[PDB]
């Protein structure tokens, strides 16, 4: 644990993780591409949607 | 070779004589160099002088 060594009371909001993906990962792979991913069937463009 | 993140160069290097073709022989090649990188690579290009 690492509770009282980062964690701010504000909210320690620089753990970032990758919650969306189109697809699972190969073994030892890592993506730093932050591209919007079109959760919906509709796709869009631009900055959010 | 790419494989898992690894990056495999094998080698030889062989005094010949002959001006256009791809001879016929046999020798095998060694392996030189790992590097344990980890892109994911799709195309490549040689450059010359």
């Amino acid at each position: 644990n690492s509770n009282n060594l980062d964690s701010k009371v504000g909210g320690n909001y620089n753990y970032l993780y990758r919650l969306f993906r189109k697809s699972n990962l190969k073994p030892f792979e890592r993506d730093i591409s932050t591209e919007i991913y079109q959760a919906g069937s509709t796709p869009c463009n631009g900055v959010e949607g | 070779k790419n494989i898992d993140g690894y990056f495999k160069i094998y080698s030889k290097h062989t005094p010949i004589n002959l001006v256009r073709d791809l001879p016929q022989g046999f020798s095998a090649l060694e392996p030189l160099v790992d590097l344990p990188i980890g892109i994911n690579i799709t195309r490549f290009q040689t450059l010359l002088a």
